[PDB]
């Protein structure tokens, strides 16, 4: 049964009895840096499986309302574990990640929602002739929800759905690397990322590699007495973590 | 002493040396800035980030497409009493409802429903023997923080 | 010199030529290329990706997610058509601006068979069998089952495997199609009916979504780069 | 010379087919497009899955 | 080379096997075919999608940038054009170059300059042919602040001199970008506080270009409008992405207004009658 | 004659171009080459060349030998910073003029180490530790001895051996960095500290000069020609 | 082929070796590496120093004089153009040649020509194309002084006849100096004396250049503006030297004023702080 | 003729690329410049020194 699967990395393990295969990248797999393609003289540093490793970020409550959600990374991991120090202590940083996104109902649920990795997502304001703040487009590990409405803010990112915050179809973002998960048949979606970018190596602060957004398209529905929370959440695990220019913590 | 509303880094010395040359010396962030709550989130609307949520920092409020904001546009991360605290509250994104659909001569509204939102749409039905002139629907158009019908509703010759 | 005698279109400037050019950056050192996941090749590879299609594209979802919904309900509903459109795969407003529609706008020629791809999101319990047939042009539209089911049809039975492929082969009498398609070029249409009905338990949803998905096969083709009209501004943008 | 002959893009009298071509500047980015590289993989946007699926079989089982 | 698969003739079927049943949750593409849901006949596709190529797509000369620039200093009128090269200004262009995140070539320019003399009573002039001056300043040259300043002395900045009549100046560039290759999207700032710049302008610089009369005066006020070509070549792309929905509002950002998904129409059932005898 | 066509970008004159063309002076006896000493092959066998620089480069000293002094004094001065400055060889006032430097403004693009050599000019009965150290790009610069001290450093033990190389590592994401750099091309900065502190015997200077060198290593080079902004006119000279 | 060197991968260390100690006072400059002075990983360099070539350095065309002459003989306008060629009233080129001591290449020149009608109230014409003349007077030969000389009649003189409207005329040139190599600086005089001219113009003597227009006369005045562009190529060079931090004062002399070593700023300790979140 | 195919430079498509020479003209002044000529020898101006000097080794002893 291709139904069961299970995700071992470093001290961490994840079980699955109801997934979909497992998609990977752009048919790539996370892979450190060859020495014909590094630029950074210095020898880099691979904590292993101290920061490559399954990390679970804050979950989040579908409702028959909900219009979706966004991660940024590798930014949304800035608190997590030792990943996150070297990120601080680090100039330059380079992993793959491992997305598993969980949520679990019942076979009189339904649903279906859209996980995404979107490399380079870069999102538009609300107000066009505004600028984004970083605050409105990556919080921690606090997600970001997409509105079924067009939004007003300021500084916010344009939310409303129908164009992913990008100005574009939603119904195009299978172009990226991603997975459905309709309840009736799922139970979780499994992405693993390849390190993408047009550089070896870059700042985890300054640069959001990619962006994880999980779109329902079939809404969230059930009968009376039928348990009314069904949480979705996340987790991601860094791989084959390179980091170079150490130097003095950088103050968040 | 760290001011307010200011919070001190245990990793430097909050203290200075003066030096031979009558310059003190350097000074570190031993005293950073409060960060201020989560501002949290706006059913059906969104808060705007531009610069963190630490104290002195501002947020903005938006309501998506089809709903009207109620209260406050924005806040500010003030030090309240014994920390920072935002200066006004989450404002409220209620749903922008279109007036009720017109009944028509000879005609029905199929499904009619309680209330309708942006791009919710009602659908008409001649009687028997009468003829449908126009459309057969309508559509709840939202500008601009009130909900207008996208035209007139069809008639129904005999 | 070496008598030469210049023929005609000689100083312009066509668009589409291809000569050589002196660089005005002598023995510049391009920067190392860099192995970089998901490359592409041909644009072929991106309209053979399976993209959301908007069937319920009505006025009012326009701008929602419910123009991806295409629902199905519990009940008698035989004789009652589910959707339909055109087999316009860059001028029919349901494709035109899926992944597939997107690119053939900037071609004006256009071959191969196409994938839709259905999928049940109902509930694990609800159960149905829907037709998904296809029909060539030359006669109107399918106004019931039975003329539907005379043509090019799939019979979709809901299950453990959610999705469901209706391949719509390429029954033209000439080999290309224009993508701005007119009557001449018609490709026919596609409506879906209830083989059965959807049948429900007690305490579970009565009304389900069918997602749809298009893609192209690995015998489609495009042919005549233009413009697309999808884009376009009144003054340089700043 | 260098000269490099290559084959043309079929003409509309099919069913001497071929050009010369020589690079005259010293820089590469001096040559013409390369407009007859014709390779293919839509597998890595079409079947980026880990477990290879068998056309003829069941997505899930 | 770059033909199509040719459909093979199938038969009638009745087994276990499922080509069209699937589950599009694993994020697969059926790869199904006509002949797995029916019978088909043999059919030798001689097709080539040798113009799908992405070499073949974007190897076409697209305007990128157009300016005016007077030969006489009457009223503010600039003498000389400035830019500060990308092809964020030109819609058509700018939206194929974003169907990747990232690119690598090669790029033949062209530029096509045409002159006029602006209206007047009396206005006879006998001007010779006007002789035009373009000056590439990569980041960090000096800029020139008139049609005589220093800087047209082009020591080392590429320049090109055309006069009127001939055919319009051109001229290929290799792969510039400072890294491995260009990039169309920037999900970052150009700050480590996460400020300042955000997006493309946050790390692209092509530099600059100017444009001018080396003729020194013209009797009468005439302009000049130059319109620059990119044809990029050698090309090579990655990561494909959703194509451009909404307007494009601003060049230095993807602010947008949200858009319709595509047309509508009647209902989900509608399909126009083109059959009436 | 041989029917020919025309190319765009016929007949224009492009600075940067290469052509064949006629010798306006046939057959002339070019004078007999001679071999002169020090022959320059390539730029940066010069950019190599270590060479002063002025890190005291404070409006009082622009115009003195004090601009490349960097005074040390004996007594305590722990946690005082002896000096600091940004990574910008080309675009940094205190490389900006050195030779290395001054080749970089003819070029947009570098690359390589660089070679930072520090020489104690003290008496020969003055000793001490000074920790030369380089932050990458990231954080805030060190404002104590232990935040610079997490960084690439070096603990230079004067004796003897008067002079004590620095070598800042190219550590960038990207494999080129522009001259003109700007934040998303930073390359970080160096500060210098006392290790220990500068021990004097009676009848003996309490202040020292140390010079500063500044070179290109071997794995350096530079990229975009470009015009140098250091050099300008407002008309002929005469 | 002119590859950068690669960064051999060194580990940690604690010998007697000292790469990183040395001493100046010697003249040597050190040959130290990143993984001489910590611990680095092996990569493989491809970068070229193929564009820092004194080739590829000097070899682009930069304007070094200009001048301007007229058609109709009124008033006290000059009608041909005279030119002690030289390369130092262009200060850009200048520059660079005097980068090392001395030089020895061939060149490419290359002249722009333009023209122009002057102003005025009734200025109607119908002139046909203007066709100048480009003589080079070596040292010696008979100068015009007059647009009807004798001396146009390029008996042995190489001269050049271009009509406006085609491409900028060009010619190259071997080594021309008297001596093993071109000298861009001279620390001596032109008499055993020690005294009358002292530098360059002591001993450098290229000779002239002429420029004309062949066309009889104008009906109305106009100018035109020639500019003269130097290319060298096969280039070979000695004795590198001090690039020039003092303006140009002079185009006969080194002469200069007081300039300051750099740009100033707050303190040695100075350093802008660009991170604030 | 007497063709000199040499190698071009590297383009923004690597990892044919070769041009042909010819010279038409009588004297050597009309060639074209020499982009790849690649020499170097800094030691004349980095390490001039009378007695060579190992990096590994202290400069003065
Ligand atoms: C000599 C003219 C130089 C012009 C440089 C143009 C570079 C274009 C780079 C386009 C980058 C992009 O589209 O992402
Ligand atoms: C036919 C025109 C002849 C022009 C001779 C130009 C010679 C230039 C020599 C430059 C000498 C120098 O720069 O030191």
């Amino acid at each position: 049964s291709d139904r069961v699967r299970s995700l071992t990395l470093g001290n961490s393990t994840i079980t699955t009895q109801e997934s979909a295969n497992v998609v990977v990248g752009y048919g790539r797999w996370p892979e450190y840096l060859r020495d014909d393609e590094a630029t950074a003289e210095d020898q880099p540093t691979q904590p292993d499986v101290a920061t490559c490793r399954f990390y679970t970020l804050e979950s989040v409550q579908w409702e028959k309302n909900s219009a979706g959600w966004w991660w940024k990374f590798p930014e949304a991991l800035k608190d997590m574990g030792l990943f996150g120090q070297n990120m601080l202590y680090h100039y330059l940083g380079r992993a793959g990640y491992t997305i598993h996104v969980q949520c679990n109902a019942s076979k009189f649920h339904q649903g279906c929602l859209l996980v995404v990795c979107v490399p380079e997502a870069e999102m538009g304001c609300s107000q066009t002739d505004k600028e984004v703040a970083a605050m409105n487009l990556t919080k921690g590990e606090a997600a970001h929800k997409f509105e079924p409405t067009k939004t007003n803010g300021e500084h916010t990112v344009q939310s409303i759905v129908c164009n992913a915050g990008m100005g574009v179809g939603v119904g195009n973002l299978t172009i990226y690397p991603h997975q459905w998960i309709n309840l009736r048949t799922n139970n979780c979606a499994t992405i693993v990322m390849p390190y993408v970018n047009s550089v070896p190596m870059d700042n985890m602060f300054r640069h959001y590699n990619f962006t994880l957004m999980v779109i329902p398209f079939a809404p969230l529905d059930y009968a009376a007495q039928a348990s009314e929370y069904v949480p979705v959440t996340v987790t991601i695990a860094p791989m084959c973590a390179e980091y170079n220019g150490l130097r003095l913590a950088y103050q968040q | 002493e760290c001011r307010p509303g200011y919070r001190r880094e245990p990793s430097l010395s909050p203290k200075l040396t003066c030096l031979q040359n009558l310059k003190w010396s350097t000074a570190v962030e031993f005293c950073k800035k409060k960060s201020c709550p989560n501002p949290g989130e706006i059913r059906n609307g969104q808060i705007d980030v531009p610069g963190g949520i630490l104290f002195g920092a501002t947020i903005s409020f938006s309501c998506n497409t089809g709903y009207k904001l109620f209260g406050s546009t924005s806040s500010f991360c003030l030090i309240s009493g014994s920390s920072v605290q935002w200066s006004d509250p989450l404002p409220e994104c209620r749903e922008i409802y279109c007036p009720a659909p017109p009944q028509i001569d000879n005609g029905i509204i199929q499904g009619e429903r309680d209330h309708y939102g942006y791009r919710q749409s009602v659908t008409y039905a001649c009687n028997k023997g009468f003829t449908m002139i126009g459309e057969h629907s309508i559509y709840c158009t939202v500008n601009n923080d009130e909900g207008e019908w996208s035209g007139p509703p069809p008639e129904c010759r005999g | 010199g070496l008598p030469v005698l210049n023929t005609p279109g000689s100083n312009q400037f066509m668009t589409s030529d291809d000569f050589q050019s002196p660089s005005a950056m002598p023995q510049f050192d391009v920067t190392p290329h860099m192995d970089i996941p998901g490359e592409v090749h041909n644009l072929m590879e991106i309209a053979e990706v399976d993209s959301v299609v908007p069937v319920n594209n009505i006025k009012a979802n326009l701008q929602s997610m419910d123009a991806y919904h295409i629902e199905v309900n519990t009940g008698n509903y035989q004789g009652e058509k589910i959707f339909a459109f055109q087999m316009q795969p860059g001028l029919e407003s349901v494709f035109k601006r899926t992944l597939m529609g997107e690119i053939l706008n900037y071609y004006a020629h256009w071959s191969g068979s196409i994938k839709l791809t259905f999928t049940f999101c109902g509930s694990a319990m609800a159960t149905g069998k829907l037709l998904l047939a296809y029909s060539p042009p030359g006669a109107d539209v399918p106004a019931t089952r039975k003329q539907a089911m005379l043509g090019t049809h799939m019979i979709w039975d809901i299950g453990l495997q959610s999705s469901c492929v209706l391949c719509i082969p390429w029954i033209s009498q000439t080999h290309y199609r224009l993508v701005q398609q007119d009557e001449y070029t018609s490709a026919g249409n596609v409506t879906c009916w209830y083989q059965t009905g959807i049948v429900v338990p007690p305490g579970t949803p009565n009304k389900c979504v069918v997602l749809c998905f298009a893609s192209a096969c690995n015998d489609f083709s495009v042919r005549m780069l233009r413009d697309t009209p999808f884009i376009g501004q009144t003054a340089l943008l700043q | 010379m260098g000269a490099q002959v290559s084959t043309q893009k079929t003409g509309a009298h099919e069913t001497i087919i071929h050009y010369t071509n020589i690079n005259y500047y010293k820089d590469a980015a001096s040559n013409s497009a390369n407009r007859q590289d014709f390779t293919q993989d839509p597998g890595k946007f079409t079947e980026p899955v880990k477990d290879i699926m068998i056309k003829t079989m069941p997505a899930l089982n | 080379i770059a033909r199509v698969a040719d459909t093979v003739a199938s038969g009638p079927s009745n087994s276990t096997s499922i080509p069209a049943l699937t589950a599009v949750e694993t994020g697969h593409t059926s790869q199904v075919e006509p002949s797995d849901t029916m019978q088909t006949r043999h059919v030798k596709n001689y097709h080539s999608r040798s113009e799908s190529t992405v070499e073949n797509f974007l190897s076409r000369s697209a305007c990128v940038y157009i300016e005016e620039y007077y030969t006489k200093d009457q009223d503010n009128v600039n003498r000389y054009m400035s830019w500060t090269i990308n092809a964020r200004r030109m819609v058509q262009l700018r939206r194929k170059f974003e169907l990747f995140t990232y690119m690598r070539f090669d790029m033949e320019i062209t530029f096509v300059i045409t002159s006029r003399q602006l209206p007047g009573t009396s206005i006879a002039q006998d001007m010779p042919p006007l002789t035009h001056q373009i000056m590439y300043i990569p980041p960090g040259g000096p800029v020139p602040n008139s049609v005589t300043d220093f800087a047209w002395q082009t020591s080392t900045n590429p320049s090109i001199f055309w006069t009127e009549g001939n055919a319009p100046p051109r001229m290929s560039i290799p792969f510039i970008s400072i890294g491995n290759a260009y990039s169309n999207f920037y999900d970052g700032w150009s700050h480590f506080s996460q400020n300042g710049v955000y997006g493309y302008n946050a790390l692209n610089n092509m530099g600059k270009l100017y444009a001018r009369h080396v003729n020194k005066d013209t009797p009468y006020q005439m302009s000049s409008t130059i319109r620059v070509y990119f044809k990029p070549k050698h090309i090579r792309v990655w990561v494909p992405r959703p194509p451009r929905l909404s307007p494009y509002i601003k060049s230095s950002n993807v602010n947008f207004n949200p858009t319709n998904l595509t047309d509508e129409r009647s209902s989900i059932t509608y399909v126009p009658d083109t059959i009436r005898p």
